[PDB]
């Protein structure tokens, strides 16, 4: 690190966005940065655990894990059926 | 400051 990351997920208008951010191993934690995403209103609070888990995955081996796609707890029943293709009820973390 | 959408 530092690691240049992108969180890709739909906003409240269902528009796809790429959120760019740095993660510095030794200084930042997956839980801490996930909480930052939530406090910024970029990620739903229900998604803390899954986003933290996937952030940890991508940061520990950024050489292996170029991309991780994961379910959103917030999207499990929310009016649109989850679709990983389409990143509906899913998000994706990737190396820039 | 962390994030750029």
């Amino acid at each position: 690190g530092p690691i240049s990351l992108v969180l890709r997920l739909r906003n409240s208008k269902k528009e796809l966005n790429d959120i760019r951010f740095e993660f510095t191993p030794g200084r930042d934690t997956a839980e801490g940065v996930s909480q930052e995403l939530i406090s910024a209103g970029l990620v739903d609070g229900r998604d803390l655990v899954i986003v933290a888990a996937n952030l940890q995955k991508i940061v520990e081996e950024p050489q292996s894990n170029r991309s991780v796609t994961f379910k959103l707890a917030s999207g499990v029943e929310g009016s649109d059926i989850p679709d990983d293709g389409k990143l509906i009820g899913f998000a994706q973390l990737s190396i820039s | 400051g962390r994030f750029q959408v």
